[PDB]
This record gives C-alpha cells, structure tokens and sequence, in this order.
RNA sequence: GUAACGGGGCUAAACCAUGCACCGAAGCUGCGGCAGCGACGCUUAUGCGUUGUUGGGUAGGGGAGCGUUCUGUAAGCCUG
RNA sequence: CCCGGCGAGGGGAGUGAAAAAGAACCUGAAACCGUGUACGUACAAGCAGUGGGAGCACGCUUAGGCGUGUGACUGCGUACC
C-alpha cells in the first residue's frame, strides 16, 4: 500500500511506518496531522487516481521533531573589480511519522 | 624486544645513504653481513658498523640470540649542512653545502 | 637553456625509479678451506679451487 | 603601545590552508596558492547549485520517454493527454513509478489515452 | 527519497540479430547507436552502460541514395608531411565492406571511455553466416 | 591536413503555405527565511499589529560592527 | 660495564620532580626531507576543482540506519594583482 501527497511546494510518495522531512509546519510536538488532497492510492492490482482528487482518501501521520538543516556558505567574488562577498546560511524542517492511509 | 643503534653527524649524503640502506630492509642479520661484504660503495662500511654495534648492543644488555635477530627497521635522515665559499671567474663566488646524515638501525627477535 | 616552470617532487621520484641497486646473487664455497668468497676469486686466507696459491 | 602580529598572522593562516585539505601538490600545502583554491571552489558550489535541477529534470524526463514508448505513446501525447484528463503528478513520482511499478503506469498511459481519444 | 541509479554488477542484457540488405545506412545506424546506449530501457543511467549486444549481417548490401555510390569520399591523414588519402564508396565496399558501418555508428556515440566501451557490443559480418549460436540471439527488424 | 553544414549522416533530417502538441533561462508562479523605506491604528521613552513596495554594481559619498597591545574599576576574580 | 681505530658516535647502569632538561641543553610553529598502514593508478589527452555516483577498508547500533578515509565513470569549467 502507497499514496501519493502533495506538502510544502512539493509532492511525496509513502508507505505506513515511514518518517517523512518537510518544510516547517505550525504544530507543536507530539500532535497529529491530517492531509486530505491525496493524488493516487494503489493496494496491489487496486489503483485509484485523482481527477485531481481522490474522493475519501485522507492520511494521518503525527509531528516528531523540528530543527535546521547543515550550513552553506556563498561566495562572491570578481575579478580585476575590486569586489567580494561571503555569507552563510541554514534552512528549516519538520518531521513526521506516518500512522494511517484511508482510501 | 627491540634494539637500537645510531650514528649521528655523519658526513655524506642522505641521498648516498639510502641506496646502501635499501639493500637489507627485512633480512637476517648473517645475510645482511654478506650482502654488505662485497658492496663497492663508501656507506656500506658505516652501515656495516652501526648493524655490528646493534647486534652486541641486543646480546649484552637485553639476553639475546644472533641466530634469532631480524633488522626490523633501518632509516636516513638529513644533518646541518657546513657553508663554503668557491671562487669563481671574473669576480665572481659562489657557496658550497657540505650534508651530513643521521643513520638509525633497529633489530628484533619477532 | 634553463627552466621555465619549477619541477615536481613526483618527477623527481619518476626519474630516479632507475637508480636502484643490485645484490650479488650467490657466494661460492672452497672444497678445502671451507669459506665463502667471489665466484672465480681467491678467498681472503690465498686459496683458490682447493690449491694454497698465497702465503 | 606596541603590537605583534604573529598570533593572529598564523591563526588566519590556518584558518584558511584547513579547507584546503585534499588538494594536490601546493595546493594544500602552500598558502599564496592555496588561498585562490578555495575562492574558486565557493564560486563552483555557486553555479552547481542552480545546475543541480536542471540536470535532474532532463534525467527525468528521459526515463519517462522510455517508459512511454515501451505502451505505445510518446512523451509529449502523453503529457497533453494527462493534462486534458486533470491528474496532476509531476515528473519525479512519474519516473519513480515507472521504474518501480508498471501496471500503475499502464492504468496511466490508459487513461491519457482515453482522454485523449 | 532519493533517485534510481543502476549498479553495473546487476544489470541485464539480450542479444539480437539483425539483417542490413537493401536499407538506408544513416536510418539504420540511428537505431543501432540508440539500442547500444540503451536509450529505450526506463533504467537509463547517464554514467553506466545499460545496453544489449547486436549482430549485423550482410554488411555489403547496404543502400544509399542520390549519386553517393561514386561521389563519397573518405579522408583520412597518417601523420608524415603530406600524407592526406581518401577512399571512394564503391572502393571501401570492395576493400573492407563492414568499415562502412563501423564508422557511421562510431560516429554517433559517446566521446570517451564509456563510448569507446560500448562500441565493444557491435559485431559486424560481410556474408551470412555467423559462429555466435551458443548466446542464442532473437530476431529484430528495424 | 578533409577544412566555405560544429560532426555523423540526410532525397528530406531541404525550400514554400496552414494547424496542433512538446522542450527550453538566475524571467513569472509555488513553499520556507533575512533586511531597508513609506501609510494607518494602540499609543510612544521611541515599541507592538496590519498593510504596499524595494534589496546587480567600478570611481566615490552615508550608516553600523569584530579582533590585537597598553591605563582605571583590581591589595578584586581564575590558577601547581 | 659493552660495540668501535686507547677515535667520532652510540646502548645500559646511576643523579634529578623531569634527561624527548645531556651541555649543538626553557617552549620548539612553517616552508623543506623520510619510514609504516588504508584506498586508487600502466588504451589514457588540457587552470586539476565543483554537481552526480558505484565498489573496497574501518568505528558505534546490532533493529532500519549513521559517521570517518579513498574514489572507477560522467555534465560544467582558459589562475591572481
């Protein structure tokens, strides 16, 4: 069993039991979360597509941990000008767990 | 059980030196003295003297067997150099380096 | 005629990859005497093939 | 007042020649050349950047061509024929089940078919 | 997730024969090349090789068009001052009949050493008859 | 040294007319984050909340910061 | 006390908190030169890196993982003042 979900700009593909990173979400630690746009759902030689939806699907995973991702460093520099630059940065994420597929 | 032997401020070259060191890397110590026998180079009779003081080192001061010795290890390092002036044409001078080396010997039963 | 750029350490290594030298493969064993010495050599006490040829 | 430089020279120094590490010859080991080694690495990363999904974009599309042509339709009747019948998945998951699960491609191609028809 | 790669200790490949009588030499060669690279399996891998091995018979019947039997030329130079040579159609299907083929499909691969290492799958006959029955090869027309 | 299509090769994979798809950029949209300048409401010790818009740069002008040696707070505080 | 030319240089024993404080003597950085182990390299063309990416060796967990070193093959890419 796989469904198909769309999240955070993008777009996953999941089994029960998986964690998932996400972009930041607004729920705290230890809730539960719903996502009802699902894509595709297949259970074997069972396949369900969405036109763009699929009527009564629905997952429920729960929020696991929120942190910030590894540094990256930009450079800029050209040459015979007389000019550089240097900056760093780190990005945000969510993770979560996945408990239910409902089609 | 390892023994050392050393000779420090030894006048030749590094260079020189490792050509004879290289000949008796992992052998017996019987057939590293053969092999040094008949050497026609300058640095077997240093090498030669330092492998002979290693081995009386190992059997007076440790109660060790010839018959059993190994020469575990062997390098060459680089000495001061000594600094020289050579005259040349029209006026001109020039330096001279004089090397020196570091010998180091290490023989073991294993 | 001299160099434009400085070599390499590694060049170096690969021209001097022929510089090693060779061991003597065997030594001879006198039939009276017993000693070792350079095949068709004398030995170091003036024995050569079971004959005293030097005092 | 009287001030040495030689703590801070050699701090930056080492600073610098410590990314530098793996880098051939004086490259790794020489300062003045090591330094111009690592600007033009963060100049490399840069540019990669935004190559990056160029390049995974066309692997994907190659894929789903193969996979398309192997039922009987090409990439672009394909993609006319699933945007007319209103499925919206994108060329990652569309290869991702390609290589991994082909009866689900075959209902797929099917079904852009009938749209199409 | 991250993207399928293919791993070339696993990876599986079929040999096929094929007959060149009467056909147009660039529309054959395009095929040859694409099936050589493996432009038509969805494992397609840019840096791995993930093609099949192909026979060709009858090299000596291959067709072109126009006036080509007596108007291509093929150059080539030896590296001593002045050594420039060329070669005719006609003269090269006289001569060595499967360079013909061997030179247009080399001419649409991969520069380097995967395209060098997947020009070692093509096996090109000037009759018949071929001593290849042991891989067993299946029948394709192109 | 082929050498007046980048190459292979092409009788269309050339040229003219009509139509429908797709590829293609750091352009536009999607999700997350930082900063500058305005307008409007509580109210400011000069903050909060909404909202609109902007952030490629040589010569050169404006604003805000890091680290080193020495003096006071220090007959204090850390340290075999 | 021992090897060595009644050498140069070294190995033990002993002094001392410390001898890698031994007189070439506080601390002992960089260029530069060596010995040992892991991986790669003898059909392959260019500012030597960046994006992708197998295989091999090793350390925690022994559940899926994860970390560290090397890096076949492949897209892009002509130093600084």
């Amino acid at each position: 069993m796989y469904a198909v979900f769309q999240s955070g700009g993008k777009q996953h593909r999941v089994s029960e039991g998986q964690t998932v990173r996400l972009e930041k979400l607004d729920i705290a630690t230890g809730e539960t979360v719903e996502f009802a746009e699902v894509l595709m759902i297949a259970n074997g030689e069972e396949v369900k597509i969405g036109v763009p939806f699929v009527d009564g699907g629905v997952i429920k995973a729960e929020v696991v941990a929120h942190g910030r991702g590894e540094k990256v460093k930009i450079v800029k520099f050209r040459r015979r000008k007389h000019y550089r630059k240097q900056q760093g940065h780190r990005q945000w994420f969510t993770d979560v767990k996945i408990t239910g597929i409902s089609a | 059980m390892e023994t050392i032997a050393k000779h420090r401020h030894a006048r030749s070259s590094a260079q020189k030196v490792r050509l004879v060191a290289d000949l008796i890397r992992g052998k017996k110590v019987s057939q590293a003295l053969d092999i040094l026998t008949y050497t026609n180079k300058k640095a077997a009779v240093l090498v030669k003297k330092v492998l002979e003081s290693a081995i009386a080192n190992a059997e007076h001061n440790d109660g060790a067997d010839i018959d059993d010795l190994k020469v575990t290890k062997i390098f060459v390092d680089e000495g001061p150099s000594m600094k020289r002036i050579m005259p040349r044409a029209k006026g001109r001078a020039d330096r001279i380096l004089k090397r020196t080396s570091h010998i180091t010997v290490v023989v073991s039963d294993r | 005629a001299v160099q434009q750029n400085k070599p390499t350490r590694s060049k170096r290594g690969m021209r001097r990859s022929h510089d090693a030298l060779t061991a003597v493969t065997s030594l001879s064993v006198d039939k009276t005497s017993g000693e070792k010495h350079l095949r068709h050599h004398i030995t170091a006490d003036g024995y050569y093939r079971g004959r005293k040829v030097i005092a | 007042a009287r001030v040495k430089r030689g703590v801070i020279a050699r701090a930056r120094h080492k600073k610098i020649l410590k990314q530098a590490k793996g880098y051939y010859g004086a490259r790794s080991r020489v300062y003045r050349v090591a330094f111009q080694a690592v600007i033009k690495a963060g100049q490399y990363a840069y540019r990669d950047r935004r190559q990056r999904k160029r390049q995974f974009r066309q692997l994907w599309i190659a894929r789903i061509n193969a996979a398309a042509r192997q039922n009987g339709i090409s990439y672009s009747k394909f993609i006319n024929g699933l945007k007319k019948a209103s499925v919206e998945i994108d060329r990652k998951i569309l290869a991702d089940i390609a290589v991994f699960d082909k009866v689900a491609f075959t209902a797929l191609v099917e079904k852009a078919k009938a749209a199409l028809a | 997730m991250k993207t399928f790669t293919a791993k070339p200790e696993t990876v599986k490949r079929d040999w096929y024969v094929v007959d060149a009588t009467g056909k147009t030499l660039g529309r054959l060669a395009t095929e040859l090349a694409r099936r050589l690279r493996g432009k038509h399996k969805a494992e397609y891998t840019p840096h791995v090789d993930t093609g099949d091995y192909i026979i060709v018979l009858n090299a000596d019947k291959v067709a072109v068009t126009g006036n080509k039997r007596t108007d291509k030329v093929y150059y080539h130079h030896t590296g001593h001052i002045g050594g420039i040579k060329q070669a005719t159609f006609e003269e090269m299907i006289a001569r060595r009949p499967e360079r013909v083929i061997e030179i247009a499909v080399k001419g649409m691969l991969p520069k380097g050493p995967l395209g060098r290492a997947m020009f070692r799958k093509l096996k090109v006959y000037a009759g018949n008859e071929h001593n290849h029955a042991a891989q067993q090869p299946q029948v394709l027309d192109i």
